[PDB]
RNA sequence: ACCCCCGUGCCCAUAGCACUGUGGAACCACCCCACCCCAUGCCGAACUGGGUCGUGAAACACAGCAGCGCCAAUGAUACUCGGACCGCAGGGUCCCGGAAAAGUCGGUCAGCGCGGGGGU
RNA sequence: UCCCAAAAUGUAACGGAGGCGCCCAAAGGUCACCUCAAGACGGUUGGAAAUCGUCUGUAGAGCGCAAAGGUAGAAGGUGG
């Protein structure tokens, strides 16, 4: 049936190397794909945003469990 | 009350037939489970009550009446519900029950040959195939329900076949020779 | 959000002494009676607190 | 010739051959030069030739089996959406692709066979030998 | 087959009749290009199970055995192919394929000889004395028999590589 | 069975606690009482019991969390988290607990 | 400084299983008892309380083993950015760079810290 | 919710499939605690499945419904 439709968005929000904020979304997904790291609290739709101020670091331990982190500047 | 006979009859019985380097390494007997049968075929609220007594009288420990396995296929069957009776006997009342088995059970049995002397669980177990319950010393047919048939099972800390069936034998067990 | 002659009912919220309401969507299916609960108004806080009207 | 179940629907595009040796199952094999589509009747009419051929044997194999679904043109018009659901079914084939395998038979009594079944298909094709052992 | 040039554009080698293969072992691993024709010729012969001479333009003979073929689509000339510096003493697993001799009792009978693997497999060929071929007796079978490599005869130092009860040859019924 | 010890050690968080964490093995009859770093996979205090007991075994619980707290001093500590494993917050445990709580 | 054991991390299969050997009171485990604190919708199996013997059999630790897993080149090819063409078309080629997967060689059954304990 | 969608996002058609207009005083909060499906071997109202037990088992289950993502250290199952 050519009904029914839906936009839909997430993705990446803030990526590698990137300057953020307290406050700032870093990521939307709809599991646990990216997991909240150190610096990287985790919303109810499993939405990543930022504590601090810091760089946008990323972690892949050999796929499987990804991680987010900040590293902050000063 | 047993246990002595346990030792004293069965482990030096071990290190002059077989080998072992070790008394640890000896045959145990782990624990003794028995299943019980309910519903299916006869779905009764009442029947509950009857094996929920009996197995309580027989083995002097209340058994838990497990239920479905969540599988619904073509036949009889539902998601949740009692279908099942577990009884396990471990401890001293394993050794008790044990003993009122070997001693007023087998000897004490209609049209009696013995069991199936085959290799059964050849992980190092052993498994019985008792039928019908009228057969036991703390069944009274004088005031219960019905006939029902229970399941016992045995579960040993045996290595092989060939040191399970002399465990066995030497504590309790004949066999159709 | 379709309100009708079918099972639950929006509750409403009360207080002894207190005026404060939760408004919250119960149902009648399995337990419905017990709807008393504990939330704490703009006073002393802290009260005896029920949705069954 | 058909499956058994599957989807319905399908969609349409070819990129170069795949999986398709030289030689397996037997000695004589048959490949295509040209990217196509071969219907199963098509396949149908190549084996049943085959057949015909070969008196006694059945060491004919037959690894293309039909596996895309095509729609079809009801009557006309065009307001409505996806048509003809069962129309018939496609065994989409790439240049290098081994479609019809024969064994047993001499040299003269492969050409036959293959020099027929030919004459069905909607391209050109070829005969080869044994000469490639990639794996086994 | 006399190696020539051997560098990494195949600019001057599409064009002539070159072929570009490689070889290794387990020390060098420097690429080759051999010729088209020598190719054709030679591998056609020794195939899988037999080594060639191979001497590098300078006076460097280096025996070696061909391993994995990369021929081309659409046409019957290869593109690639992969060859293997023999050691000694313990190489690599060597595929020998399987042959057919004297007519069987149940050709005439009216079913029909099938080898069910042409290739097979073994382990351990031993350098210098690698089974060109295998000669397996097919008069013995009758209607459904079948026989596995426990009835294969090994040509002294081979041991087998696939499972013991694999169906080599089967003759089939007839239609 | 190695899932109970695992579900202390993912739910202490250990980089938003910012604390140190104190371990505890009492799986038999000798206790570490480990005292180790969120960050640095260092160890800090870290009591003992296998130096001398008195012929003692179970008493000895409230010793090593006393002993512990007083060698925490020498260092400067201040806020502990407990991550046991197999243990449910019973006797033993609990009085190491204590003993460590009250004179730290 | 030597080794070893116990605990706890980094690392989260190139550090995993299977087979096999070694270990016997320093440590670890099984075991023994267990009316009570506590507890298994039944059973002190496991949780747990109090501690001898015995044993190391099992589990655990270490070591051998790479049969199977896991990881995984070189070469070539698939695909492709960009540049320029061919067939009615499905499609396909050339130049210039990037560059797989699979399979093959091979690679190794870890490595790197902190703390405590007991031995030479 | 998938696919189309051509690897940020987005993106049409009378294109290709399937759902919702609820439900749960607990299916919430928190705190503890348990580990699945399946097959084999062996057992009595069974003789397909299941009830039991012993193995194997990165989960081939489960998560109220549709689907994807995600989950074994739980977002699986129970109790105060
Ligand atoms: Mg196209
Ligand atoms: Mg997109
Ligand atoms: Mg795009
Ligand atoms: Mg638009
Ligand atoms: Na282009
Ligand atoms: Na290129």
């Amino acid at each position: 049936n050519g009904r029914d439709s839906n936009p839909k968005y997430l993705g990446v929000k803030k990526f590698g190397g990137e300057v953020v904020k307290a406050g700032n979304i870093l990521v939307r997904q709809r599991g646990t794909k990216f997991k909240a790291g150190q610096g990287v609290g985790m919303g109810r739709d499993h939405t990543l945003f930022a504590l601090s101020d810091g760089k946008v670091v990323f972690i892949n331990k050999g796929k499987g469990a990804r991680f987010i982190s900040i590293e902050a500047a000063q | 009350q047993l246990k002595t006979k346990y030792n004293d009859q069965v482990r030096p019985a071990l290190m002059q037939q077989f080998g072992y380097s070790s008394v640890m390494a000896v045959p145990r007997i782990e624990k003794i489970v028995v299943n019980e049968g309910l519903g299916s075929s006869k779905e009764d609220s009442k029947a509950i009550d009857k094996a929920a007594k009996e197995l309580a009288l027989i083995t002097l420990q209340k058994p838990i009446i497990t239920k479905a396995k969540k599988s619904i296929s073509n036949f009889k069957l539902r998601q949740g519900m009692p279908v099942g009776i577990k009884v396990t006997l471990r401890g001293e009342r394993m050794y008790v029950f044990l003993e009122k088995l070997i001693n007023i059970g087998l000897p004490r049995i209609r049209d009696f040959r013995g069991i199936n002397p085959n290799a059964f669980d050849g992980r190092g177990n052993y498994n019985l195939g008792i039928k019908e319950q009228l057969i036991f010393p703390e069944i009274t047919y004088d005031m219960v329900d019905k006939t029902r048939g229970m399941d016992i099972t045995i579960v040993t800390t045996a290595k092989t076949d060939e040191e399970a069936r002399a465990l066995l034998q030497s504590m309790g067990l004949p066999f159709r020779k | 959000a379709k309100d009708g002659p079918r099972i639950i009912v929006k509750m409403e919220s009360s207080a002894g002494t207190g005026f404060y309401y939760t408004t919250t969507k119960n149902r009648r299916n399995t337990q419905a009676k017990l709807e008393l609960k504990k939330y704490d108004p703009v006073a002393k806080k802290h009260v005896v607190f029920r949705e069954k009207k | 010739k058909r499956t058994k179940f599957r989807k319905q629907f399908r969609g349409r595009m070819t990129g170069d051959a795949k999986g398709g040796d030289y030689v397996a199952f037997g000695d004589y094999g048959l490949i295509a030069m040209e990217p196509a589509w071969i219907k199963s009747n098509q396949i149908e009419a190549c084996r049943i030739v085959m057949s015909r051929h070969f008196r006694r044997g059945g060491k004919i194999y037959i690894r293309i089996f039909p596996d895309k679904p095509v729609t079809k043109k009801p009557a006309e018009t065009r307001m409505g959406k996806g048509k003809g659901a069962v129309e018939y079914w496609v065994s989409v084939v790439k240049p290098g692709r081994v479609m019809f395998e024969v064994a047993g038979v001499t040299e003269e009594q492969a050409k036959e066979a293959f020099r027929l079944a030919g004459h069905k298909l909607p391209i050109q094709t070829k005969m080869v030998k044994r000469e490639v052992y990639d794996e086994a | 087959m006399e190696l020539t040039a051997k560098p990494r554009t195949p600019k001057q080698k599409l064009d002539e009749s070159m072929i570009a293969a490689v070889a290794y072992n387990k020390e060098n691993n420097v690429s080759f290009a051999l010729d088209r024709k020598a190719f054709d010729r030679a591998f056609r012969q020794q195939s899988t199970t037999g080594l060639f001479d191979i001497t590098v333009e300078g006076g460097e003979t280096f025996p070696a055995l061909v391993k994995a073929v990369q021929m081309d689509k659409r046409k019957r000339a290869p593109i690639h192919v992969d060859f293997y510096m023999v050691t000694y003493g313990e190489p690599v697993e060597v595929s020998v394929p399987v042959h057919t001799t004297g007519r069987s009792q149940g050709e005439v009978q009216g079913g029909l000889v099938d080898i069910v693997v042409h290739n097979l497999q073994i382990v351990a060929p031993g350098p210098r004395r690698i089974p060109q071929e295998l000669v397996v007796d097919v008069t013995k079978m009758n209607i459904g028999d079948h026989i596995t490599a426990g009835d294969i005869k090994l040509p002294e130092g081979c041991t087998l590589a696939a499972d013991p009860e694999l169906t080599v040859v089967s003759v089939l019924p007839p239609r | 069975r190695r899932k109970l010890r695992t579900r202390r050690k993912v739910r202490t968080t250990t980089a938003a606690s910012g604390r140190l964490r104190l371990s505890v093995y009492r799986s038999s009859k000798h206790i570490y009482a480990q005292i180790i770093d969120d960050s640095r996979g260092q160890t800090l205090a870290a009591a003992s019991s296998a130096a001398l007991k008195s012929g003692n075994k179970t008493d000895t619980a409230a010793a090593v969390g006393k002993a512990l707290a007083a060698a925490a001093a020498e260092k400067g500590i201040k806020q502990v988290v407990f991550d046991r494993g197999s243990y449910k917050y019973h006797g033993r445990v609990k009085a190491l607990a204590d003993a460590a709580r009250e004179g730290g």
